[PDB]
């Protein structure tokens, strides 16, 4: 991923009041994934066939 | 009169005629399989102290 030039310069402080950025910021990084899975069901039970 | 070499053009052939385009072939390498399994849980049907 690539930044932008507005989060390289809201990473430092020094902004006027209600900017926001006035001290400095930090940033995190979040992925999330969604994928698929199989279900089993039986004698009265469940588990999972492939794991 | 003046005698040289006659000049001769190749002709024939053919050139950009009915393009196909089909070079590629299937094929990759990369990790085999997952040896992953589980079992249908456990089951509890026990009551009334039997012994």
């Amino acid at each position: 991923v690539t930044m932008s030039p507005e989060s390289v310069v809201a990473a430092a402080g020094g902004g006027n009041n209600n900017s926001g950025y006035n001290e400095p910021q930090r940033f995190a990084l979040v992925v999330i994934a969604v994928n698929h899975n199989v279900i089993r069901i039986m004698n009265g039970s469940m588990g999972f066939p492939i794991l | 009169i003046v005698l040289r070499g006659p000049t001769l053009a190749p002709t024939l052939d053919r050139t950009a005629t009915h393009t196909v385009t089909r070079p590629r072939a299937l094929g990759s390498f990369h990790s085999t399989a997952g040896p992953a399994k589980h079992a249908a849980s456990i089951m509890a049907e026990c009551k009334d102290e039997s012994r």
